[PDB]
């Protein structure tokens, strides 16, 4: 859950690969797309509640 | 004769310059870790909730 620790976006999973004197991580993340506009409210009022 | 006296200065000044350059490497390795912590705090406290 650490932001940016395992790639950009919401981390899903990672896979390691070996390199000559190092390691390559393949990070799979979720990136939200195609946002729409809406009107919001904090609470609803119904029956005086 | 001035060769023998110039070499005594050259040796000293080289020693002093190289001491300066070692202590800067050791001080930069410490500034680097602080900046690496600042970069993690910017990710985890400013662009998220930790
Ligand atoms: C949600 O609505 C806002 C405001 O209506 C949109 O903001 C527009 O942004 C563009 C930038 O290219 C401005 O030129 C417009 O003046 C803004 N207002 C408009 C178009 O009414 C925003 O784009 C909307 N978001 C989505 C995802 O559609």
């Amino acid at each position: 859950k650490r932001v940016d620790f395992c790639g950009k976006g919401y981390h899903l999973m990672s896979f390691p690969q070996s390199a000559p004197h190092g390691v390559v991580f393949l990070h799979v993340t979720y990136v939200p797309a195609q946002e729409k506009n809406f009107t919001t409210a904090p609470a609803i009022c119904h029956d005086g509640k | 004769e001035a060769e023998v006296q110039i070499d005594r200065l050259i040796t000293g000044r080289l020693q002093s310059l190289q001491t300066y350059v070692t202590q800067q490497l050791i001080r930069a390795a410490e500034i680097r870790a602080s900046a690496n912590l600042a970069a993690t705090k910017m990710s985890e406290c400013v662009l998220g909730q930790s």
